[PDB]
């Protein structure tokens, strides 16, 4: 049960999914892993290597962590050793892998994205796919430590303040996914493939909300009873939503926007923000 | 950096001649309590070189032999020889107790039916509670006492005799905050100094505290190798407590509680019965914070509540939440209001006041410990 | 609204544990006005007929500790048996252990009120100082030493600072002699001291008013209370607010940094606060095993710089090392029995009180 | 304890008076009932200087 990553907003949420429900749960991460979680590098092969062999993992999950651009890596190294222990890696991936025109784009579709995130994406797919999961998932949010750990979260603040208006993005159709709600379709494709194989291939997972970042803003503020008079609607895919057909085909989770989100953002309502000082 | 800051909180052991005046003063006051529940008690206690004073006012139907009770304490803490700097055999114990005066007795208990009897002062006071661990406590104030409980519980054991009963703890950890609550990330240093015989060297005792004392207490998590170790810093130490020393019932309140954490009211809680709502408004306090951050209203709290003397009823209540709750600081004030009646001849009843094992709170904090009815969350209906 | 009360209390001179404290740094006193250097540890304590005078002493000053005492109750105001004490009578023990020759600590400052201090101890210090002040003038003769106060402040939250707002409840215990009535007495002490002492902004006719509670106190003092030194940390202080690490003020010299360090770190809070740098902060100093190890500055969001900035500021302005803490403060020179009441904290007469100038 | 009424000149140390006459009559350790190290020495003695 290693989860890396595991200091990020979708680990946090697979680490506390699994130890909650009948795992023995060892999460990781590079920057200020400790207290909580065995502190581990990906790009040092021999940290990798030693708590893998150390540990003994029924089941390995490799987050890819930290959103917000909206505008390097070397996977191959964990697939080798992941499965050199009895045990079956679940690389996550982005929607940025399509080109967004021909919606809902399946499992075994091909890729056609642009840029930066885009086919730097498929690079780590290829490195795991080849020397043997490959779990992608839209944009998410959660119960965020700091606004800027999700893509969702950080348009709050504009949200708050009406005394300067702001302009939000209805160009892209999203589906806004609780990492909570990946956290347990992880947890399934876990529990599942010890006991039923030979479960691989390319997999998909999304939320069933569709929404542009204009909506999501309005659906915020909805949500707290606040102004959104002041929001403005106006190389990336249009609408890349992902045909979640396999796990769904099989027997997932799924938690509504206005509440999960609402569950998630309390703590950053600008009175709650000015009362968390460490003395009174 | 980040929002990372230090923050460090101290313990002393039952040799320290402040404590061994709370310890005592809680002993006179269980003394009393044992045959007379109603018991008044407001006793104050003095160590110096060779004496025990205490001072203060009882009324009490009870009879007790101060000689007998100072003195067993001073043994069951570890002063048995003049080696030690202290001897409970030998030691001077003078006694200074009055009656409660009448004064106080007709404003505040006198007729007076045992719910509607006043505080037994004016004051103010303070409940905090925090969810960095499981007692709901600041980590650096449960690693402060733990340390010095692990050093008298080896002691007595036998696993190190050439330990002595006075010691001083200090725990610095680095913090996080985190949306108005707090988390810890690594102990930043452990300064530890404990009185010992003249036999041992300084290098076998730092060891003993290293992988004897520490690594039962403090967490592997918490430790790492920039982790600073003062163990027996200045080295000496073979002499301690009460011997050229000078110490008093009420100067360790802030070890007594939250170790800087939270806030406090000024008032002692050593040798008094509970119409003093120093003890019993704070002992409450604690209860309602607790109950608050178990419930999941919040991860961190703070409670104010005041009195006047002859007043049964809480002059105010006030609820700080950090921003750490969904709920406002109103809401939680009102779910506190209709779950919790904390006038002092009802928090009697509900934490059971009477029951002479005041002895206990008297060193390793008043708080967050296993068995203390203050410690036992009460469910809530809202 | 989004209001809520805080509370802090104050006592008087004639408060047995305010006694021992005033002692306790009369004591210090004598010794550094002979030795400069004199290393004090002096514990009081103070019951009926006893003052007993404990702890740790390192001077070249041989003080008459009996005169010491003696003025000290005698200033303080017990001088008759039926006061309870007297001056004149009372037994003076001396147990000091005389020979001639790390740590958290906070300041706070608060722009609610012009001593920079939180409204509800001034108030309820100032209460006090009514009180005393009363006595000696022979207006309220029926007055005696010991007393308490508390104030309860209805306060607003507005952006990080509070905003006080108006008096929610005072109380008032003073011991009395046995002549005065008590309706008298309650109908003195909210026209000549309540009402001389609270801004009339603050009070209105909800305000409650617990005076004389009690219903008797005519034992008081030691008499009434064993008193102790040390045992109004709080009081001494920011009355709930802010922070304490634990240490007593009273009867330590200077080169105990318990007391010469909390007196710097108010020093620069209330400096922070009177340049205008913030609406209120808290200011934390650990020291270790030379300058403070770290430092943190909490401005609650009161200030458009940022903690770091704060920080850098303060480094420019005050040097922090108790050696120079002490020539900076002037803390060798012997008058700390002004401090023992009405709080160390929020009078103009303190050196740690005068905000310096900061450039920066 | 030492009580009793002097008038004087001298400033004695009667921490090292009280405890080396106990020490010189060989109250030393516990023990014994009584030792010059650690016992209690309470001074009530009213002292003036003309
Ligand atoms: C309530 S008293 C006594 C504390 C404890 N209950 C006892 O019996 O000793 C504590 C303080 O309150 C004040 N006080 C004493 N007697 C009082 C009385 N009869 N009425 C009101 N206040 C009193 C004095 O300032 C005293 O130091
Ligand atoms: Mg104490």
């Amino acid at each position: 049960v290693l989860v890396t990553g595991a200091t990020g907003l979708l680990g946090r949420a697979v680490h506390k999914e699994f130890q909650q429900n009948n795992w023995h749960a060892v999460g990781c991460g590079f920057r200020r892993a400790r207290p909580k979680f065995e502190q581990v590098n990906l790009l040092d092969s021999n940290a990798v290597h030693h708590i893998i062999h150390d540990f003994q993992p029924h089941v390995i999950v490799h987050c890819a962590a930290e959103r917000r651009p909206d505008v390097v890596d070397a996977s191959g190294n964990l697939a080798k050793e992941a499965a050199a222990v009895g045990a079956f890696l679940i690389y996550i991936s982005s929607d940025y892998v399509f080109d967004g025109t021909n919606p809902p784009y399946r499992e075994e579709d091909i890729p056609a994205p642009l840029n930066l995130y885009g086919k730097t994406k498929l690079d780590g797919e290829k490195a795991v796919l080849e020397n043997n999961a490959v779990l992608r998932i839209p944009i998410l949010y959660g119960e965020v430590e700091k606004l800027e750990e999700s893509a969702v979260t950080v348009m709050f603040d504009k949200v708050q303040f009406s005394n300067k208006s702001a302009n939000m993005d209805h160009w892209q159709q999203r589906f806004p996914t609780h990492v909570k709600d990946v956290a347990t379709v992880c947890r399934q494709l876990a529990e599942k493939r010890m006991l039923d194989p030979s479960i691989k291939g390319t997999f998909h997972w999304s939320g069933n909300e569709q929404m542009t970042k204009y909506e999501m803003a309005c659906a915020i503020a909805d949500a707290f009873n606040l102004p959104s008079s002041h929001l403005r609607p106006i190389q990336r895919p249009r609408n890349a939503q992902l045909d979640c057909s396999k796990l769904e085909t099989l027997g997932g989770q799924r938690t509504p926007f206005r509440i999960g989100i609402k569950e998630s953002l309390w703590p950053f309502l600008i009175d709650k923000r000015w009362r968390q000082t460490v003395f009174h | 950096e980040e929002g990372t800051f230090l923050f460090t909180s101290e313990s002393v052991g039952e040799g320290h001649p402040d404590k061994i005046c709370d310890q005592i003063s809680d002993a006179v006051l269980d003394a009393h309590l044992q045959q007379d529940p109603d018991a008044k008690v407001a006793c104050e206690t003095v160590a110096k070189t060779g004496m025990i004073l205490l001072a203060g006012e009882i009324t009490s139907r009870a009879a007790v032999d101060y000689q007998k009770v100072v003195r067993e304490a001073v043994k069951h803490i570890g002063y048995d020889d003049s080696s030690k700097g202290f001897d409970y055999k030998t030691c001077n114990v003078l006694v200074a107790l009055e009656q409660q005066s009448p004064d106080i007795a007709q404003g505040v208990h006198l007729d007076r039916n045992e719910e509607d009897i006043g505080a037994g002062d004016q004051g103010l006071m303070f409940g905090y509670a925090t969810d960095e661990t499981e007692e709901c406590m600041p980590l650096t104030i449960v690693l402060a006492h733990k340390l010095n409980a692990k050093l008298a519980e080896l002691r007595r054991n036998g696993t190190l005799p050439w330990l002595r009963p006075d010691s001083k703890t200090q725990v610095t950890v680095q913090y996080m905050q985190d949306r108005g609550a707090v988390l810890p990330i690594r102990v930043h240093t452990i300064v530890i100094s404990v009185q010992h015989d003249e036999e041992v060297c300084l290098d076998e005792m730092r060891d003993a505290l290293k992988e004897k004392v520490i690594k039962a207490v403090v967490p592997a998590k918490y430790l790492d190798e920039d982790t600073i170790y003062h163990l027996q810093p200045s080295g000496r130490f073979v002499i301690g407590g009460p011997q050229g020393d000078a110490g008093l019932t009420g100067r360790k309140i802030i070890v007594d509680t939250y170790g800087g954490w939270g806030a406090h009211g000024g008032g002692a809680f050593s040798g008094k019965d509970y119409t003093k709502v120093d003890r019993s408004a704070a002992y409450a306090a604690r209860w309602v914070a607790k109950s608050l951050v178990k419930g999941g209203l919040c991860r961190r709290v703070l409670v104010q509540v005041s009195y006047a003397i002859g007043v049964s009823h809480p002059l105010s209540i006030s609820i700080f939440h950090y921003g750490t709750s969904q709920k406002s600081e109103r809401e939680l004030l009102e779910i506190v209001k209709k779950n919790f009646d904390l006038r002092p001849g009802v928090i009697v009843r509900d934490l059971d006041l009477k029951k002479p094992i005041y002895q206990r709170t008297a060193a390793y904090g008043h708080f967050g410990r296993d068995s203390f009815p203050w410690e036992v969350p009460k469910k809530l209906k809202y």
